[PDB]
C-alpha cells in the first residue's frame, strides 16, 4: 500500500533522527520529532512511483562538537544491494572528506558485500541495518536499561580504583543490536544504569567484545 | 503638631485622639502615626487598576480579587476571642455595610467559622437573609438553621423550587433539601407537623405525602426512629392498639405473625380503621422484605392472612365525604390475594421448567402493579446473587423478560426497573469469559433499549451519557445501543431528545457504527433531521 | 495533598504546635525561620523522592524488602522509655532532621572519596535511606511517635548497629547458596500444580518442566507465548481489538 | 493474512493488578486501568512490533532466545528475571 | 526467603492454640506445677488474674512468662474476621482474632500457626532478631 | 522620589493640608481611595486590624504585576510578539518610569522590551543606571555597556588573563554574561572591542577573543562557524590529523578577502593554547616523517599556515608568509642528526646556533618538543638555539620541560638544568626569577649543588630589583 509505505518510510526517519541524537551528531528538534503529515506534506506521500522516494530523503548530519566527522545514510532503490551500487556510495563518499556512512536496506544484502565492508572498514566505517530491525526504537523499551558510551579517560581510573584489567569485566558480544544501535567498536566501554527492586539504581559495566 | 506621616492620614480619626491627648511621652503616639512609612498605598492599589487597564484582564476580576483577598484577611484575624463583643456593641454600621455591600459570602463565612459566637451578629445576619428578597440565599448551613424564621424561609423555598422541578428534580435537591431537616429532629418534627397540615387538603396532598415518603425514607437510613412519630401525624394514633402495634412492627422492621395477627383480626371487621394506616410505603416495604425474598421461608399458619392484608393494603378502596368513609370496595382483592399467593409459591418452590411453564400465568398476574414489582425485587434479589451466571442460553433471558413485561405493563415501575438494570450493568462478575461478559452487557443495553421504547427514553439516553463521560466502558457497547436506538426512532423528533442523543452520535468513530445498513441510513437520517431542527 | 498534610509539618497553625510540641520549643520554631527554611527543604527532598519511587515502582505495589524495620523499632523504644504519647512531645524537629542525615553519612556499603566510589555508595542505599527519611519525617517524628531525645539518639544508634550487622560478611560462597535455594522450592513444586481450565489460557505449562526448559535454555520451548499490548480506542474497543 | 508461524490467539481483560496498565492520577494515586490484551501462540517477536496499534513499551515474550536475539543481553536478563520469578512464586512461595 | 524455619511442630501448635483460648482457666496447684519447667524463669509467681472467689490464673498470663524479654508484636490470627477491624471493637476483639503482645507480656489473641509457625515477621523470628539466637532456643525449649 | 500624576496628587494634597483647616475626615476623602476597596472592607478594617498596615496590598499589587509580565510574555509567545501587547508594555513601562523612580518596570523592559521608540528616551533618562544597566538585558545588557561597559569588561578580562598568566608561571562566566545580550549589533561591537584588545595587547588578547567566539559557537551560537569548529577540533585532538586535513582545505578553499582571512589568521595564531596544539601537531608530524624515512607531505603545509598565521599580526592586510621550501630541510636536517644519534646510542651546533639566532616560532616549538655520544652532541646544540633565541613564550617552553627533567630525576642533567635555570633567571625578568626559584625548589637533589643552589638562589634575590625576585628569595629560604 502506498500509505503504508510513506508511514513505514516516516517512522524509518524518525528512528533515524532518535538514533542520530542518541548517537551524539545535532540535529534541530524540528527533525528530531515531526508529524506524519508534516513529512506527507515535505515529500508528497506517494513513495510508489511518486516524487518521492528511496534516496530522497537520505540525509547528513555532522557531530556536535568538531563537525569535520559528519555521517549520511544510503537508501538503495533495490531490495537486495549491489556490491556496484556499493562501490558507487563509496566513491560519493571519497568526493566527501568524512569517512562514516549508513546503509538501508529494503531485503538481506549481500555476503560479498558483508565482506567488501568488513574489507574497507580500516580505511572508512560503514555501517549497515535492516528495516524491521530499525522499525521500532529498542532503547524506548522499558526492559532495555540506560546505556552510555564510556570514554578513554574515564575508563583509565575506573580500571585503576577496581584495579582490575578490561578482560575481567563481564562482557557484551559486539554485533547486539543495542551496540549495532550505538555504533561501538572492539575494546569499547558501555556503562548501563538500571532501576533495581532491591536497591533503586544499579550501575553496571560491560566491554564490547 | 506633628506633621510626620506619609500615610497615615487613613488613621487620622486615631491619631487625632492620639495627638491632641498624648501628654506624658508620646513615643508610642508618633511612631503609630509615621508607622504607614509607604507611600500612598490606597494611590497604589488604585493605580493597580489602571495598570491592569492595559494589562491581560481590564476587568472587574481584579476587584473580585481584592475583594476575596481582603475577605480572607478578615477571616484570618477575626477577633473571635472579643468577636461577641464587638459585634454586639456597635452593629449599627458594620453590619449594615456588610450585608448592603459585602453580604456576598462575607456575612456566611462568619457564621459559619464557629456559629457560637457573635449571637448579635448571627441575628443580624439572620435579619438580613430574611429581609433580601431571595430568601437566605447566602444562609445555607446544615448547622446555621437553628432559628425559626430562617429555617421557616429556607424550608419554604426549597418547597417551593422542589415543586417546580418535579420529577426531574426529585433526585437532585432532595439531598441537600433533606440534610438540614434531618440534621435535628425538632426541626423534622416542625417540618412534618406543617406539611401534614399542607397534606390536607386535596390539591396537591398527593405530591406532600409522596415528599414526605422520601423524606421519612431518608431519615430511616440517617438515624431516625420516627416511626412513632408518623405514626402519630397520621390517623392511625386514633386508634391506641393499632397505632402501639404499627409502630413496634415499623421499629423492628420485620413481621411478626403474633402482631400480624392482631392487625389481621382488626382488619376485615364492619369498622376497617382508614386505610391510609396501611398505605404508608415503608410497612409496605418491610412485608415486601418478609413476603418476597428468594429465601426465608415463613410457617405459612397466616399466610392466607398476609396475603389477605397486602390485597386490602393494594386493593381496596373509600370515599372520604367529610373525612368520612361510606363507600368501599373489595371486590378486586380476591384476585389480587390470589396473583400475589401464586407468585409466592413460585418463590418459594425455587425451581427451572416448572418456573418456564407457569411464565405464561406469570405474565398474566404481572398485570397487578403490586405482583409486577414484587416480581421485580424477587428477581433483583435472584440475579445480584454473585456466580448467579453459570448456565445461560440468551443471558438468562427468563428474568430480563420479565423485566420488559413489568416495564410494559406498568410506566411508573422505569425509574426502579432502570436503577436494577444500571446496577447490573454497572457490577462486574469474575468467573466468566470475556466475551460472556460482554455478550451479556449487550443483552442488558437490549433492555435499556426496550426501557426506552416504553417511553422511559430521557433518563436512559442521560445514563447512556453520563456513563460514556465517567468510566469510560467498551465503546462496542455504546455503538450497539446506538444502532439498535437509531432503528425504532421514526420522525417526528422531539428537540429535546434530538439534543440529549445528539453528543454522543457525533463522537467516538461515528463511521463504525454504519457497517451494512444500505436500506436505510441509520444516523444520515438523524444528522438531517437534527440540522432541520437547529 | 494527602503526603502534605501528612508530611509538612506546618508551623503556622500555633495550636498543634502547643499540642504536639511544648511551649519553647514552639516559641523557637516560630521564631526561628532558618529552621521553617530547612523543614521547606526537606519537604521539597521528600517530594523528589516520592516522585522517584513512582519512577522506581511503576506498579501500585508498597511492598518491599528492607534491611531494617522501623516500626518496630519505634514501638519497642516508645515502651521502653514510658513516653506516653498523650503528652505534648519534648524535642525540636531540628535535632530530628540533623540526626537523620548523620546517620545517612554513617551508614557506609561503598568506601572511598572517589567520585565513582561516591556515587556508588548513594546508589546503594538509596531506597533505604528514602524510607527512612520519610518515616521519620518531622511531622510524624512529632506527632505520631513523640519519642524524647535520648529515645531518639538511643534509635539512631540502634539503626547503626543493626545495620552494621545486616552487612554481607566477605567469604561466604554464596553463588552456590543462591542456585541452591533455588532447588529447594524446585523440588516442593510438582507438574502437576496446574489444574487447567476450561479457557484453554496458552497452556502456561508453570511448574518444573517450565523451569527445565528455562534453565537449559531450549531453542524450541513447549508452549513459546506472546504477550501483546494495544495503543489506546483501538484496545478500549473490542471491535478494534 | 497475519504472519506465520503464529496460531490462534486468545484476547482478554487482565485480571492480575500487575499486569493491568497503571496511570498516574494528577492527584498522585496510581489508578489501574483494566484494558484488552492479546496472547499468541506462536512466538515471532518484531514483526508484531512491526505492526500499527502494538505498544513497542509494555510488549514482551515468554521464551528467552528470540528476545536475546533482538534486545541484547540485560534485556533478557530482566526479562528471565521475571518469568523465573512468576514461575516460581505462582504458588505464593516467597523467594528472596 | 527471610523466614523462620525452626516454626512448631503439629502438635504442640494446637496445644498451644487450645490452651491460649481467649477463656482458660487453670487451678492453683496446676499452675505451680506448670511453671517448674520454665528454664529461663525468674522464680516469682505472677499476680492471678481472678483471685476472688478463687485463685485462678489463665494461660496469658503463663504464656507471658515463657515469651523472653520485652518484645512487642501484632498479628492477624487465622479465623480473624477482617471486617471487625473495618467496623468498632477493632481493639476489643469479640473473638480474640487480633494478636497482641506488649512488653513481653501476651495481652489478647489466640496463638496460631500464622503467629507461631514459619509465617514471615512472626513471634519467632522477631524473637530471633530482637534477642540472642540463645534466648529464641531456651523460648523454644520452654514452650514445647 | 518618583512625581506622576498621583505623586504629584499627592505631595499637592500633602503641601495643602498643612494648614487653612482641613478636617481629618474631609482631608481624608480629599486625599485619595482605593476604587476596589469597598467601603464596608474600609470600615471593618479599623474595628479588626487595629488600622492595619496597607502593605498587604502593595504585596498583592507586586503578585499581580508579575502575573502581568508573566502574560505578556505568554502573548508574546502565542501572538509571536503581538504589536497590541508590546504597545501596551511600553505604555505600562513608560507609565511605571514615570510614576515610580520601578522594580515592576524594569521586569516588564527586560521581559518585553523590544524595538520600543522609547527605549533610547528611557535608557538616556537612566543615565546613571546605577542598578537598571544591569537589570535592563533588553537595553543596558543590549548595546546598554557597549560605550562603557565593554570598556570595563575588556579591562577585567585583561586582568583575569594577567592573573591567569601569572597562576601558570607558578572567564567562561564572564563570556556568557556579556553573550547574554546576544544580538547582530552586541556581536559587532563585541567583535571590535575583541579586534582592538587583542591590537593593544599585540597578540595577547587574541587567544581570549578566539575562545570566547569558540565558546558563543558551541552554546547558543546560532567562516565564523568554520573557524570554530577547526579550532574545536584542534583542541580537541593534539595531535588529530583527520580535522587538520579538514582545516586545511577550508583554509585553502577561502575567497580572498580584505581583512576576513587576516582575522581568521590572527585568532589561530594569537592563542597559546592552539600555539601549543600547533607546535605538538608539527612535532608528531616531524616524528611520524622520520619514522617512515620520508623527509622533503601535509607537514610543509601546516608549517607555512602556522607561519601565515604567527606572521599575520606584524600588519594588517596580509596574505600569507613565503614557504621556504630550500629552508625545510636544512631546518629538518638538526632533526634527522638528532635522530641518527639517538638510533646510535641505542644500537649540528652551527645550525642550532643559527636556528636560535634566526627568530623562528617553529624553531622555538622544535626546541621544546626536543627538551620534552649524538645525543648528548644535539642537548649543547638545542641549549644553544634556545639561548640565541631568548624569547618568552621559549622561557616557558623551557619551564614546562625542566619540570619534565626534574621529573624524569635526572643528575647530571639535573645540574645542567639547574645552571640553564640560573642563567634564564639571571637573563629574564621577575617572572622568569620567579620560575628559576621554583625549579630550584626541588632542584639540587644531590649535596653537592644544595648549598651552590641556595647560594644562588640568596644572590639571585638581591641581584633582582623586582619584588618577584625578593619574593622567590624568601619563598626559598623558607623552605631550606
Amino acid at each position: 500500500d502506498d500509505e503504508e509505505e510513506t508511514y513505514r518510510l516516516w517512522k524509518i526517519r524518525k528512528t533515524i533522527m532518535q538514533l542520530c541524537h542518541d548517537r551524539g551528531y545535532l540535529v534541530t528538534q524540528d527533525e528530531l520529532d515531526q508529524t506524519l503529515e508534516e513529512f506527507k506534506a515535505q515529500f508528497g506521500d506517494k513513495p510508489s512511483e511518486g516524487r518521492p522516494r528511496r534516496t530522497d530523503l537520505t540525509v547528513l548530519v555532522a557531530h556536535n562538537d568538531d563537525p569535520t566527522d559528519q555521517m549520511f545514510v544510503f537508501f538503495p532503490e533495490e531490495p537486495k544491494v549491489g556490491i556496484k551500487t556499493i562501490k558507487v556510495y563509496c566513491q560519493r563518499m571519497q568526493e566527501e572528506n568524512i569517512t562514516r556512512a549508513l546503509i538501508v536496506v529494503q531485503q538481506g544484502m549481500t555476503p560479498s558485500a558483508k565482506q567488501s565492508l568488513v574489507d574497507m572498514a580500516p580505511k572508512y566505517i560503514l555501517e549497515q541495518f535492516l528495516q524491521q530491525e530499525l522499525l521500532i526504537n529498542i532503547t524506548e523499551h522499558e526492559l532495555v536499561p540506560e546505556h552510555v558510551v564510556m570514554t578513554k579517560e574515564e575508563v583509565t581510573e575506573l580500571l585503576a580504583r577496581y584495579k582490575l584489567r578490561e578482560n575481567q569485566l563481564p562482557r557484551i558480544q559486539a554485533g547486539d543490536p543495542v551496540a549495532r544501535y550505538f555504533g561501538i567498536k572492539r575494546g569499547q566501554v558501555v556503562k548501563i544504569i538500571r532501576p533495581s527492586e532491591t536497591a533503586g539504581r544499579y550501575i553496571t559495566y560491560r566491554l564490547v567484545q | 503638631f506633628s506633621t510626620r506621616d506619609y500615610i497615615m492620614e487613613p488613621s487620622i480619626f486615631n491619631t487625632l485622639k492620639r495627638y491632641f491627648q498624648a501628654g506624658g511621652s508620646p513615643e508610642n503616639v508618633i511612631q503609630l502615626l509615621s508607622e504607614n512609612y509607604t507611600a500612598v498605598a490606597q494611590t497604589v492599589n488604585l493605580l493597580a487598576e489602571w495598570l491592569i487597564q492595559t494589562g491581560v484582564e481590564p476587568v472587574q476580576v481584579q476587584e473580585t480579587v481584592e475583594n476575596h483577598l481582603k475577605s480572607l484577611l478578615i477571616k484570618h484575624f477575626d477577633p473571635r476571642k472579643a468577636d461577641s463583643i464587638f459585634t454586639e456593641e456597635g452593629e449599627t454600621p458594620a453590619w449594615l455595610e456588610q450585608m448592603i455591600a459585602h453580604t456576598t459570602w462575607r456575612d456566611l463565612f462568619y457564621k459559619l467559622a464557629e456559629a457560637h459566637p457573635d449571637c448579635l451578629m448571627l441575628n443580624f445576619t439572620v435579619k438580613l437573609i430574611s429581609d433580601a428578597g431571595y430568601q437566605g440565599e447566602i444562609t445555607s448551613v446544615s448547622t446555621a438553621c437553628q432559628q425559626l424564621e430562617v429555617f421557616s424561609r429556607v424550608l419554604r423555598t426549597s418547597l417551593a423550587t422542589i415543586l417546580d422541578g418535579g420529577e426531574e428534580n426529585l433526585e437532585k435537591n432532595l439531598p441537600e433539601f433533606a440534610k438540614m431537616v434531618c440534621h435535628g429532629e425538632h426541626t423534622y418534627l416542625f417540618a412534618q407537623a406543617m406539611m401534614s397540615v399542607l397534606a390536607q387538603e386535596e390539591q396537591g396532598g398527593s405530591a406532600v405525602r409522596r415528599i414526605a415518603q422520601e423524606v421519612q425514607r431518608f431519615a430511616q437510613e440517617k438515624g431516625h426512629d420516627a416511626s412513632q412519630i408518623t405514626l402519630a401525624l397520621g390517623t392511625a394514633a386514633s386508634y391506641p392498639r393499632a397505632c402501639q402495634a404499627l409502630g413496634a412492627m415499623l421499629s423492628k422492621g420485620a413481621l411478626n405473625p403474633a402482631d400480624i395477627t392482631v392487625l389481621f383480626k382488626m382488619f376485615t371487621s364492619m369498622d376497617p380503621p382508614p386505610v391510609e394506616l396501611i398505605r404508608v410505603p415503608a410497612f409496605l416495604d418491610l412485608f415486601m422484605q418478609s413476603l418476597f425474598k428468594p429465601g426465608a421461608r415463613i410457617n405459612q399458619d397466616h399466610k392466607h392472612k398476609y396475603i389477605h392484608i397486602l390485597a386490602y393494603a393494594a386493593s381496596v378502596v373509600e370515599t372520604w365525604k367529610k373525612n368520612k368513609r361510606v363507600s368501599i370496595n373489595k371486590d378486586e382483592l380476591k384476585s389480587t390475594s390470589k396473583a400475589v399467593e401464586t407468585v409466592h409459591n413460585l418463590c418459594c418452590n425455587e425451581n427451572a421448567s416448572e418456573l418456564v411453564a407457569e411464565l405464561s400465568t406469570l405474565y398474566q398476574c404481572i398485570r397487578f402493579p403490586v405482583v409486577a414489582m414484587g416480581v421485580l425485587k424477587w428477581v433483583d434479589w435472584t440475579v445480584s446473587e454473585p456466580r448467579y451466571f453459570q448456565l445461560q442460553t440468551d443471558h438468562t433471558p427468563v428474568h430480563l423478560a420479565l423485566l420488559d413485561e413489568i416495564s410494559t405493563c406498568h410506566q411508573l415501575l422505569h425509574p426502579q426497573v432502570l436503577q436494577l438494570l444500571v446496577k447490573l450493568f454497572e457490577t462486574e462478575h469474575s468467573q466468566l469469559d470475556v466475551m460472556e461478559q460482554l455478550e451479556l452487557k449487550k443483552t442488558l443495553l437490549d433492555r435499556m433499549v426496550h426501557l426506552l421504547s416504553r417511553g422511559y427514553v430521557l433518563p436512559v439516553v442521560s445514563y447512556i451519557r453520563k456513563c460514556l463521560e465517567k468510566l469510560d466502558t467498551d465503546i462496542s457497547l455504546i455503538r450497539y445501543f446506538v444502532t439498535e436506538v437509531l432503528d425504532v426512532i421514526a420522525p417526528p423528533y422531539t428537540s429535546d431528545f434530538v439534543q440529549l442523543f445528539l453528543p454522543i452520535l457525533e463522537n467516538d468513530s461515528i463511521a463504525g457504527t454504519i457497517k451494512t445498513e444500505g436500506e436505510h441510513d441509520p444516523v444520515t437520517e438523524f444528522i438531517a433531521h437534527c440540522k432541520s431542527n437547529f | 495533598k494527602a503526603f502534605e498534610k501528612k508530611f509538612r509539618f506546618d508551623y503556622t497553625n500555633e495550636r498543634a504546635l502547643r499540642r504536639t510540641l511544648q511551649e519553647d520549643l514552639v516559641k523557637d520554631v516560630l521564631s526561628n525561620a532558618h529552621i521553617q527554611n530547612e523543614l521547606e527543604r526537606e519537604f521539597e527532598r521528600m517530594r523528589e523522592d516520592r516522585e522517584v519511587l513512582r519512577v522506581i515502582f511503576p506498579t501500585g505495589d508498597s511492598k518491599v524488602v528492607l534491611p531494617c524495620n522501623l516500626l518496630r523499632m519505634i514501638w519497642n523504644a516508645q515502651k521502653i522509655f514510658h513516653i506516653n504519647p498523650r503528652l505534648p512531645s519534648d524535642l525540636h524537629p531540628i535535632k530530628v532532621v540533623e540526626g537523620v542525615k548523620e546517620l545517612s553519612k554513617k551508614l557506609v556499603i561503598v568506601n572511598g572519596d572517589d567520585p565513582l566510589s561516591r556515587q556508588a555508595q548513594e546508589n546503594a542505599t538509596l531506597l533505604f535511606n528514602i524510607h527512612l527519611r520519610s518515616t521519620l519525617c518531622s511531622r510524624r517524628m512529632a506527632e505520631e511517635f513523640r519519642l524524647s531525645g535520648e529515645a531518639f539518639d538511643w534509635l539512631l544508634g540502634e539503626i547503626e548497629s543493626k545495620f552494621n550487622q545486616a552487612i554481607a560478611h566477605p567469604g561466604e560462597m554464596v553463588g552456590a547458596l543462591a542456585a541452591q535455594s533455588l532447588g529447594e522450592p524446585a523440588t516442593q513444586m510438582t507438574l502437576n500444580t496446574f489444574h487447567y481450565a476450561g479457557v484453554s489460557a496458552k497452556n502456561v505449562t508453570l511448574g518444573v518442566p517450565r523451569l527445565k526448559e528455562l534453565i537449559n535454555i531450549s531453542k524450541k520451548p513447549k508452549t513459546p507465548s506472546l504477550t501483546v499490548f494495544l495503543l489506546g480506542q483501538s484496545a478500549r474497543d473490542a471491535e478494534r481489538a | 493474512q497475519g504472519i506465520e508461524q503464529i496460531s490462534k490467539v486468545y484476547m482478554h481483560l487482565p485480571q492480575t493488578d500487575n499486569k493491568k496498565k497503571i496511570i498516574i492520577t494528577e492527584d498522585g494515586e496510581f489508578k489501574a486501568l483494566q484494558e484488552w490484551i492479546l496472547e499468541t501462540d506462536g512466538v515471532s517477536l518484531m514483526r508484531v512490533l512491526s505492526e500499527k496499534d502494538v505498544d513497542p513499551v509494555r510488549t514482551t515474550s515468554n521464551d528467552i532466545v528470540e528476545i536475546f536475539t533482538v534486545l541484547g543481553i540485560e534485556a533478557v536478563r530482566k526479562a528471565l528475571e521475571r518469568e523465573l520469578y512468576h514461575v516460581i512464586s505462582f504458588d505464593g512461595s516467597y523467594v528472596n | 526467603s527471610n523466614r523462620p524455619v525452626m516454626g512448631i511442630v503439629q502438635d504442640t501448635l494446637t496445644a498451644v492454640r487450645k490452651f491460649t483460648k481467649r477463656d482458660v482457666f487453670l487451678e492453683r496447684g496446676e499452675v505451680m506445677n506448670l511453671l517448674m519447667f520454665l528454664s529461663t524463669w525468674d522464680g516469682k509467681v505472677p499476680q492471678p488474674a481472678i483471685l476472688k472467689p478463687r485463685p485462678l490464673w489463665t494461660g496469658k498470663q503463663i504464656f507471658s512468662l515463657i515469651i523472653p524479654g520485652h518484645i512487642n508484636c501484632i498479628r492477624t490470627h487465622s479465623t480473624h474476621p477482617d471486617d471487625e477491624d473495618s467496623g468498632p471493637y477493632k481493639h476489643i476483639s469479640p473473638g480474640d482474632t487480633k494478636v497482641v503482645v506488649e512488653n513481653g507480656e501476651l495481652i489478647m489473641g489466640i496463638l496460631c500457626k500464622k503467629s507461631l509457625g514459619t509465617s514471615a515477621g512472626s513471634l519467632v523470628h522477631i524473637s530471633y532478631l530482637e534477642m540472642g539466637h540463645d534466648i529464641t532456643r531456651l523460648f523454644y525449649s520452654n514452650i514445647q | 522620589g518618583l512625581q506622576d500624576l498621583g505623586v504629584a496628587n499627592g505631595e499637592d494634597l500633602k503641601e495643602t493640608l498643612t494648614n487653612c483647616t482641613e478636617p481629618l475626615k474631609a482631608i481624608e476623602q480629599f486625599q485619595t481611595e482605593n476604587g476596589v476597596l469597598l467601603p464596608s472592607l474600609q470600615s471593618a478594617l479599623p474595628f479588626l486590624d487595629l488600622h492595619g498596615t496597607p502593605r498587604l496590598e502593595f504585596h498583592q499589587s507586586v503578585f499581580d504585576e508579575l502575573r502581568d509580565k508573566l502574560l505578556e510574555r505568554v502573548s508574546a509567545i502565542a501572538s509571536e510578539g503581538k504589536a497590541e501587547e508590546r504597545y501596551k508594555k511600553l505604555e505600562d513601562l513608560l507609565e511605571k518610569s514615570f510614576s515610580l523612580v520601578l522594580q515592576p518596570v524594569v521586569m516588564c523592559v527586560m521581559k518585553h522590551l523590544p524595538k520600543v521608540p522609547e527605549k533610547k528616551l528611557k535608557l538616556v533618562m537612566a543615565d546613571k543606571e546605577l542598578y537598571r544597566a544591569c537589570a535592563v538585558e533588553v537595553k543596558r545588557q543590549i548595546w546598554q555597556d557597549n560605550q562603557a561597559l565593554f570598556g570595563d569588561e575588556v579591562s577585567p578580562l585583561l586582568k583575569q588573563y594577567i592573573l591567569e598568566k601569572e597562576s601558570a608561571l607558578f572567564e567562561v562566566v564572564q563570556r556568557l554574561t556579556r553573550m547574554v545580550g546576544k544580538n547582530v549589533k552586541l556581536y559587532d561591537m563585541v567583535l571590535q572591542f575583541l579586534r582592538t584588545l587583542f591590537l593593544r595587547t599585540r597578540n595577547v588578547h587574541y587567544c581570549t577573543l578566539r575562545a570566547e567566539l569558540l565558546m558563543s559557537l558551541h552554546d547558543l551560537d546560532v567562516c565564523h562557524k568554520f573557524t570554530w569548529c577547526l579550532d574545536a577540533c584542534i583542541r580537541e585532538r593534539f595531535v588529530d590529523s583527520k580535522r587538520a586535513r579538514e582545516l586545511q582545505g577550508f583554509l585553502d578553499g577561502v575567497k580572498k578577502g580584505q581583512e576576513q582571512v587576516l582575522g581568521d589568521l590572527s585568532m589561530i595564531l594569537c592563542d597559546p593554547f592552539a600555539i601549543n596544539t600547533l607546535a605538538l601537531s608539527t612535532v608528531r608530524h616531524l616524528q611520524e616523517l622520520v619514522g617512515q624515512e620520508t623527509l622533503p607531505l601535509l607537514l610543509l603545509l601546516r608549517l607555512l599556515a602556522l607561519g601565515q598565521g604567527a606572521w599575520d599580526m606584524i600588519d594588517s592586510q596580509v596574505f600569507k608568509e613565503p614557504k621556504m621550501e630550500v629552508e625545510l630541510i636544512t631546518r629538518f636536517l638538526p632533526m634527522l642528526m638528532s635522530f641518527l644519534v639517538d638510533d646510535y646510542t641505542f644500537n649540528p651546533e652551527s645550525f642550532t646556533k643559527f636556528l636560535q639566532e634566526q627568530r623562528m616560532a617553529c624553531e622555538v616549538g622544535l626546541y621544546y618538543v626536543l627538551h620534552i655520544n649524538a645525543l648528548l652532541r644535539l642537548l649543547p646544540g638545542l641549549v644553544e638555539t634556545f639561548g640565541d633565541l631568548a624569547f618568552g613564550d621559549i622561557f616557558l617552553h623551557l619551564l614546562t620541560g625542566n619540570l619534565a627533567l626534574l621529573a624524569d630525576e635526572f643528575a647530571l642533567e639535573d645540574f645542567c638544568s639547574s645552571l640553564f635555570d640560573g642563567f634564564f633567571l639571571t637573563a629574564s625578568p621577575r617572572k622568569e626569577n620567579v620560575h628559576r626559584h621554583a625549579l630550584r625548589l626541588l632542584i639540587h637533589l644531590h649535596p653537592r649543588v644544595a648549598p651552590s643552589k641556595l647560594e644562588a638562589l640568596q644572590k639571585a634575590l638581591e641581584p633582582t630589583g623586582q619584588s618577584g625576585e625578593a619574593v622567590k628569595e624568601l619563598y626559598s629560604q623558607l623552605g631550606e
